[PDB]
């Protein structure tokens, strides 16, 4: 009977292929060809924050555009006042193993995460002048690789066990489970709507959630190896994702299908992270070359080159209202460019 | 989160005294720590300032030369040592606890306080007021300069004082609501000219209000409006 | 003309004293605790060429009478005896540090700072100016009222128990420790009782050692011979002591060559011009 | 500059100062990967998802990481700054050997370990010893090459031990070491040593490989080199 | 054995999937991209008088 539903599946698949051929009449490419370019954009770096003693693992912007954390292997967490470079909290951590880091909406809650299988939640705000660990999530098998805050009570996390769980903070269990990977989940990406999320994994292969429901809808493969960062439209109607196959995809939902990739034949290293302008129209993405990059997202082609840093690019992101762009790397220093 | 003053009685002029300040429910270490006085039948007067660390200390110009501050940290403690008492010196001191950063609410928590008997100008027009339940009332504080900076903060405070009672924040830095503050109180305003509004207004909301500024050393109080029923 | 002939030994001092400095401040792959003792001898060696050697060629070319300005004769006296000291001592608590890191290799990775380095050069300058400052307090008279020269050298009758104490707290003291350094480092390398890395270790460390006891026992030997010699033929000791000190000042031009360039990042810095 | 931002200043230099002194403070240390396949002992090679070892020797203290499915080289980045690997395979089986040289094989040629050193050992010897003089089970069965093999005459035995048991321990270390010196040039050089189930002395040898390594990073960062 | 008809059924229930032209979801995408692009300081540089950094 195994082979029976072999070959269904089979079938089942060569049929979704044709259905989705079915619904390639243009490019994207062909379409905005008759658009005019961004033309060479120049950044320079405006502060320097420092003070870590090791490599930078990850980094999130606060709501108010202004406050960021930032989570390095020496076992601190350190919040960050952007315009002053002061520092406004110094947290311990047991582990010193930390892969992940996140930043409450309320601006009243931090994240944490990392091989010890364990997200710790500690609070900012309250009496006595000191932060706390508020809760400790369990329940994983593998180290946890991202982790994005819902409300004051609700988080979502992935983990290398080929699963992403939702918790809730209050009850401190697991409310939902999502299991359809075959590798280790590597990023998660949530939604402006906070109804749907997608999620990248090691499996070259990338799929979109539903929270309320908790079943998957659709699969995108398109990738020759393992992908390490996704991101997420700001329309909500797509995403990208970027391989350690010196390649970036951007891929759409109701086409359910690729639209555009962003490679160079100079380029040959992975890819780190990944992120989106306000408007969409700025694709930047870190390399393992100690460089950025930034690329058009509707032409692809390279726009600016970002070299500050002498080691690994290890996490990059973009303000809320699109005034500067933070980029942590592995020589201890992360910086602002505007 | 408590603090105990001791420390006090008749005092002849021309001796000496030292007044203590016991904290207990929270870090001591991480607050610095500010002694303010209020005249038997008179506002509030700043009298000294000591910072976390003891890297900076502040003094008012009338105790200046014959006042010491001191903190002790592993005992958690305060201390104010008092030189050459003169007739000018009977009040009551309270021991007031403040800490600074991007969002902090300082002069958050007074203590109780203990009596002891021997440049820029805040103006309260007003001094008494009748009111009624259920009746909004605003009340008016002016200032000789400007207290907005180029970072676009605006440097005033608000405390209420309630019979037989020590000063609560109510308002920081003009807009701000404290924590555990029904949400009636409101506060608004520009340069030199600042409103506290309270609506639907009910019982133990009887006192004296008091507007402070914080934008340059040494800080200066109002003279202080009151509500009666 | 000799002058042609021997700014071709200042050129190469300067060149290759900004380059080793050029190379250590831009380069940030060779920013650590011991290569931030090696811009204090690169600066020491840098000012011998740019403010000691040209000075000597304008006494060589004119009369060897005094040209300059009669007030600056007792001041490029202590500022030759400084520079040399502080070269001398750098390369000694370089040998120092050598043998510390080769016997007790843990440690010596555990307690290297910037602090470390900052203590280690004020201690070399402070001994480099503690040896020279008697040199303008007992500073040079002039017997004529209108000096065309005050032939400015140190003389024996009035410099003469500075000549025998001065040179064993610069270059004997300095020698006895670079000694029993080099023969009980070459033991604890040898200790393996193509070429082992601890092969070419104990080839780079005898290239410095020769070339050092190669160009200052000349001048130092001949000196102490004057001060202690009261039969020797002291005109002939002379023009002695004027070919062997421009040996110890060429010195200077092969410090920035000789511990620096046996690593290929140094000499990949230099490649492109820094 | 109002007085609330120099008192921010103020509290945020005290910070900077603790956070020195701890990094200070925490650079004493040195740092060990312990990893094995299985069936190894490496749980017991020191008698004193994270696993985490102290122990001390000669005033130096040495804290040693174990993590406990297939592929390891995603979380294995992370020790990209470790003193040194410590490899503990077990000698007395010949049916999963060739699993353990390929495990050797993907470790030493790893990305982000071209300048890390691994401390090899052979555990269960007097397994293999019992093993061979029974003579049950052959090599020439799983290795063919073990037939036509070099005796060790150059070399010195140890004194007293069949020279069977020499041959085939020697056979094992230099199938290792060939393996080892096929790749990674001089950057990182391999330690073989041979233990027993229960050896008395097993941290006197990390520690003496530990100083040769530092010794050799001096001897680089000293312009000796 | 029995994860052939989990993995069939999830097949199925993502083949039955309504979807549109590549053209009308690239036209939208960029009719996004250009109705914001005033609003986008990274696009164009903004005046230093009105930035923070
Ligand atoms: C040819 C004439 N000159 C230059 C005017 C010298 O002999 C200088 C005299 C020196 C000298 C004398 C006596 C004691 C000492 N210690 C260290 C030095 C020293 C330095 C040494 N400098 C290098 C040369």
């Amino acid at each position: 009977e195994l082979d029976q539903l072999r070959q269904e599946a089979e079938q089942l698949k060569n049929q979704i292929r044709d259905a989705r051929k079915a619904c390639a009449d243009a490019t994207l490419s062909q379409i905005t060809n008759n658009i005019d370019p961004v033309g060479r954009i120049q950044m320079r770096t405006r502060r320097t924050l420092r003070g870590h003693l090791a490599k930078i693992y990850a980094m999130h912007w606060g709501t108010d555009s202004r406050l960021l954390v930032s989570a390095s292997q020496d076992g601190k967490l350190i919040i960050w006042d952007s315009y002053t470079t002061n520092k406004v909290h110094a947290i311990p951590l047991r582990s010193s193993w930390v892969m992940t880091c996140a930043y409450a909406p309320s601006g009243n809650y931090v994240a944490c995460g990392g091989l010890d299988n364990i997200c710790s939640i500690y609070n900012l705000k309250t009496r006595e002048g000191n932060v706390r660990v508020s809760r400790e999530l369990a329940g994983h098998t593998g180290y946890l690789s991202c982790c994005r805050f819902l409300d004051d009570n609700q988080i979502v996390t992935s983990s290398g066990d080929t699963t992403c769980a939702l918790w809730d903070i209050e009850t401190g269990q697991q409310t939902t489970t999502f299991t359809g990977h075959t590798g280790d989940v590597m990023s998660l990406s949530l939604a402006p709507d906070t109804r749907l999320f997608v999620s990248g994994a090691c499996d070259a292969s990338a799929k979109l959630w539903d929270v309320r429901e908790g079943m998957c809808r659709q699969t995108f493969t398109g990738h020759e190896s393992d992908i390490n960062a996704i991101c997420f439209f700001p329309n909500g109607n797509a995403f990208a994702t970027g391989s350690d196959d010196a390649t970036c995809r951007l891929f759409d939902l109701r086409a359910d299908q690729e639209l555009m990739t962003y490679s160079h034949d100079n380029i040959i290293c992975g890819i780190t992270s990944v992120s989106f302008s306000k408007s969409g129209r700025l694709l930047l993405a870190g390399y393992d070359d100690f460089n950025c990059n930034v690329w058009d997202a509707l032409k692809a082609d390279r726009a600016g080159v970002l070299a500050g840093h002498d080691n690994r690019v290890s996490c990059l992101g973009v303000t809320d209202d699109g005034m500067a762009v933070a980029t942590g790397s592995w020589d201890s220093f992360l910086k602002i460019w505007n | 989160v408590q603090l105990v003053e001791s420390g006090g009685g008749l005092v002849q002029p021309g001796g000496s005294r030292k007044l203590s300040c016991s904290a207990s429910g929270f870090a001591f270490s991480s607050f610095g720590m500010h002694w303010v006085r209020q005249a038997p039948e008179k506002g509030l007067e700043w009298v000294a300032y000591i910072s976390s660390g003891s890297g900076t200390i502040y003094y008012a110009d009338t105790v200046k030369g014959r006042f010491t501050i001191s903190r002790d940290d592993p005992k958690n403690t305060l201390f104010l040592q008092m030189t050459s008492l003169r007739s000018e010196d009977t009040a009551m001191y309270y021991c007031v606890r403040s800490i600074y950063y991007y969002g902090s609410s300082p002069f958050d928590f007074w203590g109780q306080g203990t009596t002891l008997t021997v440049d820029i100008v805040m103006t309260q027009a007003t001094s008494s007021v009748p009111v009624t339940p259920g009746e909004s009332v605003s009340i008016s504080c002016r200032s000789s300069k400007s207290l907005l900076h180029s970072n676009g903060n605006t440097y005033l405070y608000w405390f209420l004082q309630r019979p037989g009672q020590s000063p609560q924040l109510l308002i920081y830095r003009m807009s701000n609501l404290a924590s555990g503050v029904p949400d009636r109180f409101s506060g608004s305003g520009s340069g030199t000219a600042f409103t506290l509004t309270i609506s639907r207004l009910e019982a133990e909301d009887v006192g004296v209000y008091y507007c402070m500024q914080h934008l340059e050393y040494p800080l200066t109080f109002g003279a202080g409006t009151k509500l009666e029923l | 003309w000799a002058a042609l002939l021997i700014l071709m030994v200042i050129i190469p001092t300067i060149g290759g004293n900004t380059l080793v400095i050029l190379a250590v401040s831009l380069e940030k792959k060779l920013q650590y605790a011991t290569n931030y003792f090696l811009m204090s001898l690169a600066v020491a060696d840098l000012l011998v060429g740019l403010f000691v050697m040209p000075i000597a060629l304008l006494t060589i070319m004119f009369e060897a009478m005094w040209p300059l300005p009669l007030v600056l004769c007792p001041a490029w006296l202590f500022l030759d005896v400084l520079f040399s000291t502080a070269s001398i001592w750098h390369l000694c608590a370089i040998s120092v540090d050598r043998y510390i890191a080769i016997k007790k290799p843990i440690q010596a990775n555990q307690y290297n700072s910037r602090a470390t380095a900052f203590i280690k050069i004020t201690v070399v300058w402070l001994i480099s100016i503690g040896i020279a400052i008697p040199v303008p307090i007992k500073g040079i008279e002039t017997d004529v009222d209108n000096p065309n020269n005050i032939t400015c050298v140190l003389t024996k009758e009035r410099f003469g128990d500075f000549m025998l104490f001065g040179s064993l707290a610069a270059f004997f003291t300095p020698l006895a420790i670079m000694i029993v350094t080099y023969f009980l480092t070459i033991h604890a390398l040898q200790k393996k009782a193509t070429i082992s890395n601890e092969q070419r270790a104990s080839k780079v460390l005898g290239i410095v050692f020769f070339l050092f006891l190669l160009m200052w026992c000349p001048f130092f030997i001949t000196n102490i011979t004057l001060v202690l010699c009261d039969s020797c033929n002291q005109t002939t000791l002379q023009m002695l002591l004027e070919i062997f000190v421009w040996i110890g000042y060429v010195s200077s031009g092969v410090n920035p060559l000789v511990y620096t360039l046996f690593n290929k990042t140094f000499r990949d810095a230099f490649g492109r011009y820094i | 500059v109002s007085a609330e931002d120099k008192a921010a200043a103020e509290r945020s230099k005290m910070i900077d100062k603790n956070l020195r002194e701890d990094g200070e403070k925490a650079r004493r240390t040195l740092r060990l990967l312990l990893l094995g396949a299985d069936n190894s002992g490496k749980s017991t090679i020191v008698k004193q998802g994270i696993f985490e070892t102290k122990f001390q020797v000669d005033k130096v203290n040495f804290h040693m990481f174990d993590v406990g499915r297939d592929e390891r080289r995603k979380w294995i980045q992370c020790f990209n700054d470790v003193t040194a690997i410590i490899f503990v395979v077990d000698s007395s089986d010949y049916n999963r050997l060739q699993e353990a040289l390929n495990d050797f094989k993907s470790i030493w040629n790893n990305r982000w370990l071209r300048t890390i050193s691994v401390i090899l050992f052979l555990n269960k010897q007097d397994l293999l010893a019992e093993k061979v003089l029974a003579g049950k089970s052959k090599i020439e069965d799983y290795f063919p090459e073990f037939a036509r093999y070099t005796t060790p005459e150059d070399a010195t035995p140890e004194p007293g031990e069949d020279p069977r048991v020499t041959r085939a321990k020697y056979f094992i270390r230099k199938e290792f070491v060939d393996i080892s010196t096929a790749s990674g040039d001089g950057r990182h050089i391999c330690y073989p040593h041979f233990t027993c189930a229960v050896d008395t002395e097993n941290a006197r040898r990390i520690f003496n490989d530990c100083k040769d390594i530092i010794l050799q990073m001096n001897l680089r960062e000293y312009n000796l080199v | 054995i029995a994860q052939a008809r989990k993995l069939v059924e999830q097949l199925k229930m993502e083949a039955n999937i309504d979807r549109i032209k590549v053209s009308k979801a690239a036209a939208d995408l960029m009719a996004y991209c250009e109705a914001h692009a005033k609003e986008d300081p990274l696009l164009t540089p903004v005046p230093a008088s009105e930035n923070p950094f």
